[PDB]
Formats: C-alpha cells, sequence, structure tokens
C-alpha cells in the first residue's frame, strides 16, 4: 500500500 | 556507450550539481 | 541512504529501482549501462540464506525516477526483464564476494533526461580514482537509519578507505573484489547506504574527461552508519571481463 498502483500494462 | 556519463541536465548543459565539487576535491 | 540528501532532478539518470511485482514493493537499486543493460547486486536476486531466489517475470526495473513511492507519469519508464545474469562466482555462502548480476531487458529504453547510461571504468581510471580518501557518490531509495523512509532519492557522497582499516573493521573476509568506503569516527561527516540501497552505484566523476564512472555496487555493510564501520561495494572494473563476456555473448 506503500507504492502507488503501476499502470497494468506492465503487469500483464 | 560512446556518450556515458554525460548528463543531460548537468554535463550537457555545463550546469554542476550542488556538490560535485566535494567529489573533485578529494581528487588531490 | 543514512545522512544523505535529496537528490537534484536528473542527477542520477542511470539510477534504477528494482521493484518487485508482487507484492509490489522496492527489492534494490541498480544502474543503467546501456539501452538493454542494467547493473546490479547479485544477492539482490539471489540469496539462499532468505529464499531468495528471483526469475524474471517475478519483477521490473523502473528507469527515470526520483519519487520512491510515486508513480511518475511521462518521466519514468518501466521495463521487464528479459534475462538475468549472475556472476558463476558470486559467493553467497561465505561473504558476497562477486556480488554482480547483469539484467537484459525485453525492449530498449528511450534516453531523455532523466534517463541516461553511466560510464564503466577502464583500467586506467579505476588505477586513477580508486585511491584512499578519493571520494564517490552512492545513490537510494533505502532507509534512512538502521532502526525511516525517503520521499526522494537520496545521495551522499563518501571517500574509499585505505585496505587495512576496512579490514580490521569487521570479522569478515574482504577480498580483491571489493571496496569499502565511509567516514572514520574522528573524522565528524558520516554517511553510509542502508537497506534497498542495495544494488545501486558508487559513482565518481573522472577530472580527466568529466565523465561520470561507476566503481562500485553497494553490496554489504554490517547495520548502517555505525561508527567503525564501512559500507562494502563490489569492484566492478575487477569483474568488468565477466560484463563484457555476457554482453558480447548475450
Ligand atoms: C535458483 O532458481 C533456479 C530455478 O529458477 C534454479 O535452477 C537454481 O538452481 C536456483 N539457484 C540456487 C542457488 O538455489
Ligand atoms: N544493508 C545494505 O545493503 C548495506 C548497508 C550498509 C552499507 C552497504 Cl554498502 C550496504
Ligand atoms: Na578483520
Ligand atoms: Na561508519
Amino acid at each position: 500500500g506503500d507504492f502507488e498502483e503501476i499502470p497494468e500494462e506492465y503487469l500483464q | 556507450e560512446a556518450d556515458c556519463g554525460l548528463r543531460p541536465l548537468f554535463e550537457k548543459k555545463s550546469l554542476e550539481d550542488k556538490t560535485e565539487r566535494e567529489l573533485l576535491e578529494s581528487y588531490i | 541512504i543514512v545522512e544523505g540528501s535529496d537528490a537534484e532532478i536528473g542527477m542520477s539518470p542511470w539510477q534504477v529501482m528494482l521493484f518487485r511485482k508482487s507484492p509490489q514493493e522496492l527489492l534494490c537499486g541498480a544502474s543503467l549501462i546501456s539501452d538493454r543493460w542494467v547493473l546490479t547486486a547479485a544477492h539482490c536476486l539471489l540469496y539462499p540464506p532468505w529464499d531468495k531466489n528471483f526469475t524474471e517475470n517475478d519483477l521490473l526495473v523502473r528507469i527515470g525516477k526520483h519519487s520512491r513511492t510515486r508513480y511518475e507519469r511521462n518521466i519514468e519508464k518501466i521495463s521487464m526483464l528479459e534475462k538475468i545474469y549472475i556472476h558463476p562466482r558470486y559467493n553467497w555462502r561465505e561473504n558476497l564476494d562477486r556480488d554482480i548480476a547483469l539484467m537484459k531487458l525485453k525492449k530498449p529504453v528511450a534516453f531523455s533526461d532523466y534517463i541516461h547510461p553511466v560510464c564503466l571504468p577502464d583500467r586506467e581510471t579505476a588505477a586513477s580514482l580508486l585511491q584512499a580518501g578519493y571520494k564517490g557518490r552512492v545513490t537510494g531509495w533505502g532507509n534512512l537509519k538502521e532502526t525511516g523512509q525517503p520521499s526522494v532519492l537520496q545521495v551522499v557522497n563518501l571517500p574509499i578507505v585505505e585496505r587495512p582499516v576496512c579490514k580490521d573493521s569487521t570479522r569478515i573476509r574482504i577480498t580483491d573484489n571489493m571496496f569499502c568506503a565511509g567516514y572514520k569516527p574522528d573524522e565528524g561527516k558520516r554517511g553510509d547506504a542502508c537497506e534497498g540501497d542495495s544494488g545501486g552505484p558508487f559513482v565518481m566523476k573522472s577530472p580527466f574527461n568529466n565523465r561520470w564512472y561507476q566503481m562500485g555496487i553497494v553490496s554489504w555493510g554490517e547495520g548502517c552508519d555505525r561508527d567503525g564501520k564501512y559500507g562494502f561495494y563490489t569492484h566492478v572494473f575487477r569483474l568488468k571481463k565477466w560484463i563484457q563476456k555476457v554482453i558480447d555473448q548475450f
């Protein structure tokens, strides 16, 4: 929760 | 690379960062 | 980084954050050495005593960052890993000898005001600059003290220490593939890397050609910023033949 979510494209 | 180690916001503009002189002064 | 200061924008455009996908968290520092290659510490990727053995798909690298925690839209770039290469003689069993690894990116990263590679030293620059008393610079998003976390990238300048002093500060066996840096107790000034800074760069600005060179990788310390202790760094030049072999082959 400490880090801002990164765009989902980088997790796919 | 040929252009390695030269920072766009510093060396490439002939601007110095706030503490690089401390490094230079140690190189005696 | 203990007893450092906030980096200037674009001060360390080779700095890389190694980022765990799930849970999303900082793992280590790293550095950009070309549009496709990132250098880090082997122990950031492989450390069996802590059940650490990451695969490529576990990880991302975040390049061009300044803020630790925020997604820096239109500035940072996030890259996937094609392949990890760990030095074949990395000694995780004993003393972290040869604490070095390379990561090849799936696609080249675009350079910008915020993203630019550091130089690796040649023999002559290494011989000239790796001298006791000469200062380098360490950067990272690791903890602010041993026992908290920064808003933005931190920077500290630290002097290389005489090898006998490094050895006499610890019970660990120190090798030629390591050097140490930091102030002595009687020197007044202080500063060190700390947890989360591992894998990031120790850089020096050559007074001969005005380029920044990565002389070290943040490798290990006993605590952070303790009096009479020093930080230990992987000696990049000593391991450069391995680096070149990997890049030439792959
Ligand atoms: C780390 O993981 C790989 C498999 O992904 C494995 O083959 C390798 O032997 C492991 N290394 C150690 C030291 O356990
Ligand atoms: N825990 C670390 O990675 C660490 C702590 C202090 C100095 C150094 Cl070089 C590394
Ligand atoms: Na000793
Ligand atoms: Na110390």
